[PDB]
């Protein structure tokens, strides 16, 4: 089905009552008016500005922010390096090199991730089989040089250790969705 | 060699060109083009910083990521020297004032500080030491600038033998103090020249062309210990110099004949700024000092640079002194100046 | 080894429709330089334009031809009408860009790249 | 995280750091691997 | 120290509170980041609270925020209103475009970086950064230009 | 094969576990053909001309914007009118660049 | 009227835009691509796949990452025909070596063989 | 009935057939070949001597009024003679209905431009040469449309490389911006994301 | 102040989407669609999903 | 295969062998496919592997603590369809779509066995087989691997 | 919500809409920001018989199209047709025909 | 444990550190390079071996679906314990 925005039906004819009122609204610029009284009521309202930094926009705990890598309880890295996340990554932002630990273990030598290329759409965190890498809520971390932004190991490691228990709160009232 | 400093690439912005170069006077006007090369080609550049981050921002694009670390450093701070020079194979010293402020003079800025410099490398023992002195700064000279950067070269030499000495002319460049300070002299009057700009020679040398030399000097094997003079490939009067700037310009030109000790005496009124001043009687001497013939010091084509003419370089320079009657003219319609063999 | 042909028969009238274009270019140099404000003289950008040419100069293909013709006269009209700009128009002489030499030893010296 | 406090762990930062960036505590980014190709050493004593 | 000093110092703190509470960015944008840029200045985050206010022409603008993909061609004309603008200036990189060439950067046709073409003095990461983001890199900005002195150094020169 | 399946599944089960592998690492195969897919967007047609080859990447993707197509009917609407006219057509066109351009 | 004769070598060059250097000092190889022998499936030894010689990859001094000086060192293309990959390559003006496709050599399996009453290919185990 | 099966309907198959018979009989010159896919969408393949009549019988019959072009775009597929495949969708508000013509070309064979026929094939045919390089017959004023002035090469074509041969930076030398052969700092990785077992049975081409 | 004629110069914001596209798989693709028209995401989003 | 799994029951879990240091043996991931053990017979001739058990606990290997080194050891890992004999000196080190593959030639002996050099990044990863029915077929020696 | 009642009703007056009944603020009509835990359905193919791939293969059901005519294939009084019936005309709205 | 160079330079968990003669240490002259203190393999070290009584031990991290995929250890060989390959867990079987 369909509407007319603009077509009128049939004609309103003429009227003296009715060419008073035209005359009326073209001298007296009632319809500005009306804008006029508008922007009146906007004034008197209540304005929708928060105070940051001291109040921040409400978020979700689905919130894709800064990346982090996590641990087991135990202190153990989660990350197998199994390149996933990498092998996902749709900017190729994700550079890793793995070999085996002193113990054995399978885990990473380098994990850069390039923030500058990331695109920060989560496909890593939820292509990670471990729950290793992870976007916490963390998006005030903006930098004065552009190295700043190249994370590696140490320091995606270290980003999981300042924000774990804020991530591990976030994918425990998320996780049963995803 | 470490295996981090062995040249990769094809000398592009990503490459690695093994130069591993602390610039000093990288703020100024020949810095910010020997930085610039320097990144170009792709280097470790090293830029010990006296003046504000605003302003060696615009130097912060010469380079790839991590290819230039900015650093504070104090002239009067030998630790901050060292730990400048610390990690560096290549040195390179373009400290310099054209005048004098109630701290630093010009035997400190021209002796005490190269100096301090060329010490601290000799001591973390980085390979290669450049020093930027001027042409014609031989000893004795009229202007205490010369005679500082005469005693410099000489404390630098004894310090750091195999030191790579390097004198060019009057550099001239979008950013310079020759050129510029020419065209400026047009919102006197006139052009106040000592003797009408007549019995005095100069070669005005390109500031790339300077800085193309020094690169090709920190990656030269034969420029070690050698005193290189840069200049440019036509000499002309001091008289047809400025007339070409002001032809160049098309703004006018009235010359006029105004003795040395006057001249001096207003430059010295100029100088007693706290600001940058206009000009100083130290500028007025070396303006009138003429530039010497170099025979026997090798220069930019021993290092593989072909001077430039400043025919060709001008008009990238004096366009912004023209008013907007002039201001869409080519090269060819100012006559080039005429030059002198001596 | 028959084919459709763009605009020439054969060489004669692409060589006629190349001298046209080389015309139109080198008319169209020093209003380039007086109204974009470079810092090359009227000798340069000519020099440019034959070096252009004499690039593509070997090839005795109709079709090739006509085609870099039209490319010529597309680049050209890029020019008369100021949409390239001084970097644009700057950008055919490379003089920000340092040359590999051609000797075997440079490239020897330079790194493994022939 | 008064009433209701995160889980604790040893790992965890004890002391929160602001936004570190124009300081001396700032990161520096590197490569993290060691050294892959490993160059051959000359003796120390010359043959003659 | 010297009394002089104190002074220069008072003056420093002047002329940086002026040049930080008055920050008129350029009206220019290019993408998804300068949507979330007209989205800060939307009435909840309000720009203009904290002082920030558009102006079109980079002669009255004193930051310049690269917000969106920096393209081949469009690098000559960044390049060109970024030095229209006088001269304590500012760039704020915004987005993963602008800072390292993002979701793009191994195109033919997009600069790796705004930083490859203008100095940038502070890059704010996220694509897009969220206007909470963008609000936090002006703040840094102003702490930034606030950490300046520059007639201090000009004293001890 | 196509969709992840859910991550407990994916901790769980061995299929799972490989599906997930292979989705996240080599994608799902399209079987070759080509389609255009047009759809109501805002703006206009939103089009998506895709033509794969059998293989788990697109050979070709070309996306039709509306705004192409209005932008470059710009020239004949601003017959007959001023700056501020043009300006209000700009407007009511309803144009961005990003899918214009691609 | 409408058709002329060449008698050239179809190059297209000048019409492509690629620099002379990645003209003239490349080698291109066309090539069936070996299977990998930690699989046994043989659907990508089905078409023939034209590559370029490998260039130089170092190391940033940043971050250790593969940097890289040539454009052409992801580049590969695919190709119905061996003929067909020829045509393109002497279109492009780029030197190829050629290899001729190894197609796995028919083998006589018998199930019963490893059960010979004399023969050696009895095994001893399964 | 299957919950994860697209539903298919057979009455669109059919007509599309019957208009592709219905186009193949009335135009025999120029049609080649007539397919309609399992998607339900018709492809006619024709000569490209025969883009504008076929062009302006599709608008213009009574029983096409296929008036509205959707989009015009090509395809590079390196390995056939001529590689560029011309693709006109088209739209037929009188009669609901899209259609696909389809013709084809090289680098040096230019096919007519229908901007007599469409408006919007102007822009579209200006993109299909600054990507691909196919020239276009009488078209108004044929020029590159997304490209950078001066940009040698058509990049969308296969044997382009993803990054190009140039990138731009500002070089303080001259103070300008400026063209460098390009560098990476990081190379694109390539993957080789192809199973090494065949997927669609129906596809399997025969052995050469 | 009259238009005689209107010449849109457009590829400022051109970005290579379509080659990229050709070289990432469709799930890599799909974020594209968001950046395509960048107020329009969730109907890219479902164009390219309804097309896949 | 199906794409989800009805085994609602305990997995099995079998105890690894230490065969050497060139080949990995995770012997869980192992399906019983006797390919190594027909290799070894056949091709290498050294007859120490085979199963041990029977039914569900039917176990590849050696029955006594062996090191099974012989020369063409490592085309068990080649021909092993599972990762359960893997590459002990490649081990966790890279991904087959990470690494590019250059057919090249094998230059440890004059055998002239045709080879794939995988490489990531710029570094040489890993040496595999190439298949020429007249050289070397599908296998080459552990020098050259 | 705290506006007095003299500033509501100006604020009423000079809009003519009634502006406390549809508040643009969020107060407290809003879900609560912590949320009991879900329980997500599983699809249709979550059941362990009946279930074969094969039967629900998809993907796989794709064929090649159809060729109606060849050139080369085929090597080549009825009625003219359309692509597809006409299109019906749109009814107007029963709605709100007319704004 | 975090370890100095004899340089100072602190040694990352993956045995990183720069040369003496190393030009790339300037990159942290007025900086500081950043090292994880936390090292997993210790951390991991210092985690009790598990004492269970089947054959047969499931791990999955703990957490259940919040820890990594289900496997299976087999602790046959009493002369060594049996480690998860994903989380490091150590498990040895209770023979009395
Ligand atoms: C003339 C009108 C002056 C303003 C006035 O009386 O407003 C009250 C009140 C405002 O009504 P409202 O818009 O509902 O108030 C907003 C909230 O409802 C209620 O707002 P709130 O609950 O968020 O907090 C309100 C609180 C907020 O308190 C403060 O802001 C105190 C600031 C102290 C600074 C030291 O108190 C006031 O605003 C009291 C009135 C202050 C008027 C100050 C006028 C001089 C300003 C400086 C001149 C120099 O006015 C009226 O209802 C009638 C106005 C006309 C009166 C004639
Ligand atoms: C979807 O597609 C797209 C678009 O399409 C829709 C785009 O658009 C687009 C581009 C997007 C952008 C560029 C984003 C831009 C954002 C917006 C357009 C939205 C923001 C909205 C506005 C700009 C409207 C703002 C409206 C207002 C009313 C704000 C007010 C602003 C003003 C300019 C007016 C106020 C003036 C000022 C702030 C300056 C005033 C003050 C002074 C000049 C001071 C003067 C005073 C003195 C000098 C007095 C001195 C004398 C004395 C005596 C003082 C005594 C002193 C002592 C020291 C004692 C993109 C990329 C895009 O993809
Ligand atoms: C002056 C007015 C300023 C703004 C006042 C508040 C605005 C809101 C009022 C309510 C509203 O929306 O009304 C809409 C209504 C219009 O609603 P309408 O658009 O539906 O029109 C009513 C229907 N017809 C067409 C028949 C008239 O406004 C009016 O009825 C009055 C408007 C005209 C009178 C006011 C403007 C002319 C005044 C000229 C003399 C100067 C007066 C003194 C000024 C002193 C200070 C300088
Ligand atoms: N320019 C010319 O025409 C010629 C110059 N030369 C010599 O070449 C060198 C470079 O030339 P040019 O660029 O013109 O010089 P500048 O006037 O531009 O200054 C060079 C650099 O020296 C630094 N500097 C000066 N004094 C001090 C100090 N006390 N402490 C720390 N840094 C200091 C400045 O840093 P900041 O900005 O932070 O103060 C600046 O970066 C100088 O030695 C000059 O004498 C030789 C021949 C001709
Ligand atoms: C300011 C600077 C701007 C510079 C702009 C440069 C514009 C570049 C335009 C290029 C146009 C062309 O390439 S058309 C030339 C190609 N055509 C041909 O080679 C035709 C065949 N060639 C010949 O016949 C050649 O021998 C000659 C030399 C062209 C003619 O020689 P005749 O004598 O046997
Ligand atoms: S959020 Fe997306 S773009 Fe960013 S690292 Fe993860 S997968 Fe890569
Ligand atoms: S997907 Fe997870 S476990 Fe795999 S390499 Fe990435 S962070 Fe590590
Ligand atoms: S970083 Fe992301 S949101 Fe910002 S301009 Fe780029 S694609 Fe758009
Ligand atoms: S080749 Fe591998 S899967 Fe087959 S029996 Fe041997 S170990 Fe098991
Ligand atoms: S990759 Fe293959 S062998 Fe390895 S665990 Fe998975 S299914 Fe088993
Ligand atoms: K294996
Ligand atoms: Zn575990």
């Amino acid at each position: 089905t369909y509407k007319y925005v603009n077509k009128k039906e049939q004609e309103s004819e003429v009227d003296m009552k009715s060419a008073t009122d035209n005359a009326a609204r073209i001298l007296m610029w009632t319809e500005l008016i009306r804008g006029l009284g508008m922007t009146l009521s906007y004034l008197f309202r209540e304005p929708a500005t928060i105070n940051y930094p001291f109040e921040k926009g409400p978020l979700s705990p689905r919130f894709r922010g800064e990346h982090a890598l996590r641990r087991y309880p135990s202190g153990e890295e989660r990350c197998i390096a199994c390149k996933l996340c990498e092998a996902i990554c749709p900017a190729q932002a994700i550079t890793i090199e793995a070999e085996p630990r002193a113990d054995g273990s399978r885990r990473t030598t380098r994990y850069d991730i390039d923030m500058t290329k990331c695109i920060y759409c989560g496909f890593c965190q939820e292509a990670c089989p471990v729950d290793a890498i992870v976007e916490g809520p963390n998006f005030e971390f903006s930098t004065e040089t552009h190295e700043e932004l190249l994370y590696n190991k140490e320091k995606l490691l270290n980003n999981g250790d300042k924000w774990e228990a804020e991530i591990a709160a976030n994918i425990q009232a998320d996780y049963l969705y995803r | 060699l470490h295996h981090a400093v062995i040249p990769h690439g094809k000398g592009g912005r990503s490459s690695v060109s093994g130069v591993v170069a602390t610039v000093f006077g990288a703020t100024g006007f020949l810095g910010r083009y020997v930085v610039n090369h320097l990144g170009r080609m792709g280097s470790q550049v090293i830029i010990p910083y006296r003046c504000d981050v605003y302003d060696i921002m615009h130097l912060r694009l010469m380079g790839d990521l991590g290819q230039l670390t900015f650093l504070e450093w104090d002239a009067r701070d030998k630790d901050s020297i060292r730990k400048a020079v610390q990690h560096s194979n290549v040195v390179i010293n373009l400290i310099g004032r054209e005048w004098e402020t109630r701290n630093f003079d010009f035997e400190d800025v021209f002796v005490n500080i190269p100096r301090a410099i060329a010490q601290a490398s000799k001591e973390a023992g980085v390979e290669r030491f450049i020093h930027v002195s001027h042409l014609n700064a031989s000893m004795k000279s009229s202007s205490k600038s010369l005679r500082s950067k005469a005693v410099g070269e000489k404390e630098v030499r004894s310090v750091f033998p195999e030191a790579i000495i390097i004198r060019p002319s009057d550099i001239f460049g979008r950013e310079d103090r020759f050129l510029n300070h020419f065209a400026n002299y047009r919102w006197f009057l006139a052009v106040p020249l000592v003797s009408l700009g007549f019995k005095t020679v100069k070669q005005p040398v390109y500031v790339a062309d300077v800085s193309k030399g020094i690169v090709n000097a920190t990656k030269d094997p034969d420029a070690v210990g050698k005193t290189f003079a840069f200049t440019g490939p036509n000499r002309y009067l001091l008289f047809h110099l400025v007339k070409y700037i002001f032809g160049m310009t098309h703004r006018t030109f009235i010359p006029y004949p105004l003795p040395l000790f006057v001249y001096s005496w207003i430059g010295k009124l100029f100088g007693l700024s706290p600001f940058e001043p206009w000009t100083t009687k130290d500028k007025v001497e070396r303006i009138h000092i003429s530039d010497v013939m170099p025979t026997d010091l090798p220069g930019l084509e021993d290092l593989g640079v072909q001077p430039t003419p400043l025919e060709l370089k001008s008009i990238e320079v004096l366009r912004r002194h023209r008013t907007y009657r002039w201001l869409s003219s080519e090269i060819e319609e100012t006559k080039p100046a005429k030059t002198v063999n001596y | 080894t028959s084919v459709k042909p763009i605009f020439s028969r054969d060489l004669n009238e692409a060589k006629r429709r190349v001298r046209e274009l080389y015309r139109a270019w080198y008319r169209e140099v020093p209003n380039t330089v007086h109204l974009m404000q470079l810092d090359i003289t009227v000798k340069q950008g000519r020099d440019k334009v034959r070096e252009m040419f004499m690039k593509n100069a070997h090839v005795t293909d109709p079709r090739v031809v006509d085609l870099l013709v039209i490319k010529g006269k597309m680049e050209l009209q890029e020019t008369i009408k100021v949409w390239k700009q001084r970097t644009h128009v700057m950008r055919f002489f490379h003089e920000t860009e340092t040359p590999r030499p051609k000797d075997f030893l440079s490239k020897f010296y330079m790194g493994h790249d022939p | 995280p008064t009433t209701n406090p995160p889980t604790a762990r040893k790992f965890i930062w004890t002391n929160h750091k602001f936004n570190v960036s124009a300081t001396p505590e700032q990161y520096v980014p590197y490569s993290t691997t060691r050294k892959k190709i490993h160059e051959w050493v000359p003796p120390s004593t010359p043959y003659k | 120290r010297s009394r002089a000093e104190y002074v220069v110092t008072k003056l420093d703190d002047l002329i940086n509170w002026a040049r930080r509470s008055s920050l008129w960015p350029m009206t220019f944008g290019l993408a998804c980041c300068a949507v979330e840029m007209m989205h800060m200045a939307a009435p909840r985050y309000d720009m203009d609270r904290f002082g920030v206010v558009f102006r079109a022409s980079p002669r009255q603008a004193d930051v310049m925020i690269v917000a969106g993909t920096l393209t081949n061609k469009m690098a000559p004309a960044l390049r060109k209103v970024y030095d229209q603008m006088p001269e304590p200036r500012y760039v704020v990189s915004m987005g993963s475009c602008a800072n390292g060439g993002g979701y793009y950067h191994y195109s033919y046709s997009v600069v790796r970086g705004c930083d490859r073409i203008v100095p940038v003095d502070i890059y704010v990461p996220g694509c897009p950064p969220t206007a909470e983001a963008l609000l936090y890199g002006i703040l840094q900005l102003q702490r930034k230009i606030k950490r300046e002195q520059k007639l201090k150094i000009w004293y001890r020169r | 094969k196509v969709s992840p399946p859910k991550r407990a599944e994916m901790k769980t089960s061995m299929e799972s576990l490989i599906h997930h592998f292979k989705l996240y690492t080599e994608g799902y195969q399209v079987p070759p053909g080509a389609t255009y897919t047009a759809i109501e967007a805002p703006k206009g047609e939103f089009g998506v001309y895709l033509v794969s080859d059998g293989s788990s990447r697109p050979y070709r993707c070309k996306i039709k914007a509306p705004g192409f197509a209005h932008l470059a009917g710009l020239d004949k609407m601003s017959k007959g009118h001023m700056l501020a006219d043009v300006v209000a057509i700009i407007g009511t066109q309803d144009i961005v660049f990003g899918e214009i351009d691609r | 009227t409408q058709l002329i004769t060449v008698d050239e070598k179809l190059d297209i060059t000048t019409l492509t835009g690629v620099p002379e250097e990645h003209i003239k000092t490349r080698k291109v190889r066309i090539f069936v691509p070996a299977r990998n022998n930690m699989q046994s499936g043989v659907n990508n030894t089905k078409k023939w796949k034209m590559e370029f010689d490998t260039r130089e990859r170092w190391e940033n001094p940043l971050m250790g990452w593969a940097s890289t000086a040539d454009p052409l060192s992801n580049m590969v293309l695919t190709f119905s025909a061996k003929e067909d990959a020829i045509a393109f390559a002497e279109k492009n003006g780029w030197s190829y070596d050629v290899e001729e496709k190894k197609v796995p050599k028919p083998k006589s399996k018998s199930y019963g063989a490893n059960f010979s009453w004399n023969k050696r290919t009895r095994v001893s185990t399964k | 009935k299957r919950p994860t099966v697209r539903p298919r309907s057979d009455v669109t198959h059919k007509q599309l057939s019957a208009f592709g018979e219905y186009v193949a009989e009335i135009l025999p010159k120029y049609v080649q070949q007539v397919q309609v896919s399992c998607l339900d969408e018709l492809e006619i393949c024709i000569h490209p001597d025969g883009v504008i009549p076929t062009l302006t019988f599709l608008r213009d019959h009574t029983n096409a009024q296929f008036k509205s072009l959707a989009d015009l775009t090509a395809v590079d597929v390196p390995t056939r003679q001529n590689r560029f495949e011309i693709v006109y969708n088209l739209l037929s508000l009188r009669f609901n209905s899209r259609i696909r013509v389809k013709t084809y070309a090289d680098e040096l064979t230019p096919i007519d431009s229908i901007v007599s026929v469409h408006i919007a094939a102007n822009w579209y045919e200006r993109e299909v040469w600054d990507m691909f390089g196919v020239f276009f017959f009488n078209h108004p004023d044929l020029r590159r449309i997304l490209t950078d002035y001066g940009f040698e090469g058509h990049p969308f074509r296969k044997d382009f490389p993803l990054t190009g041969y140039v990138e731009l930076r500002y070089d303080d030398e001259v103070k300008r911006v400026v063209a460098e052969p390009v560098e990476l700092a990081q190379e694109f990785r390539k993957f080789d994301l192809n199973s090494p077992w065949e997927a669609f049975p129906a596809y399997r081409q025969p052995p050469e | 102040e009259m238009v005689r004629k209107c010449d849109p110069h457009i590829g400022l914001l051109h970005r290579g989407t379509e080659k990229l596209i050709e070289y990432k798989t469709y799930l890599q693709a799909l974020p594209y669609f968001d950046r395509l028209d960048y107020v329009s995401m969730m109907c890219n989003e479902q164009a390219y999903s309804i097309a896949v | 295969g199906s794409d989800r799994s009805r085994f609602l029951e305990g997995k099995r879990a079998v105890e690894d062998k230490n065969i050497g240091p060139l080949v990995k043996t995770i012997m869980t991931r192992c399906i019983q496919c006797t390919r190594c053990i027909r290799f070894a017979s056949e091709i290498a001739g050294v007859d120490d592997l085979g199963t041990t058990g029977r039914g569900n606990d039917m176990q590849v290997g050696t029955y006594i603590e062996k090191m099974f080194m012989s020369e063409l050891s490592g085309n068990v890992i080649d021909i092993c369809p599972v990762g359960a004999l893997t590459s002990k000196p490649y081990a966790f080190t890279a991904r087959p779509w990470e690494t590019r593959k250059t057919e090249s030639i094998d230059v440890m002996d004059a055998v002239g066995s045709n080879i794939v050099v995988s490489t990531r990044t710029g570094e040489v990863m890993r040496i595999l087989p190439r298949m020429h029915e007249d050289i070397n077929e599908e296998w080459i020696s552990d020098k050259t691997r | 919500a705290s506006a007095t009642r003299v500033i509501q009703k100006l604020r009423n007056w000079a809009s003519g809409q009634d502006l406390q009944a549809k508040l643009q603020l969020r107060y407290q009509e809003i879900a609560k920001r912590t949320q009991p835990p879900p329980k997500l359905p599983v699809g249709p193919s979550h059941k362990l018989s009946n279930n074969y791939y094969c039967t629900r293969d998809g993907r796989r059901e794709v064929v090649p199209p159809s060729i109606i005519m060849s050139s080369q294939k085929a090597l080549v009084e009825k009625k003219a047709v359309t692509p597809a019936p006409p299109m019906k005309r749109w009814e107007l709205s029963k709605d709100q025909p007319y704004l | 444990g975090v370890q100095v160079s004899p340089s100072g330079e602190k040694i990352t968990h993956t045995g990183q550190v720069y040369d003496e003669k190393d030009y790339r240490r300037v990159r942290f002259v007025d900086r500081q390079k950043e090292v994880n203190e936390n090292f997993a393999i210790d951390l991991i070290a210092q985690q009790p071996v598990n004492e269970v009584e089947h054959r047969i031990i499931a791990c999955d991290g703990g957490g259940g679906a919040l820890g990594h995929p289900k496997v299976y250890i087999n602790l046959d060989k009493e002369t060594k314990t049996g480690t998860c390959g994903y989380c490091g867990l150590q498990f040895k079987q209770h023979h009395h």
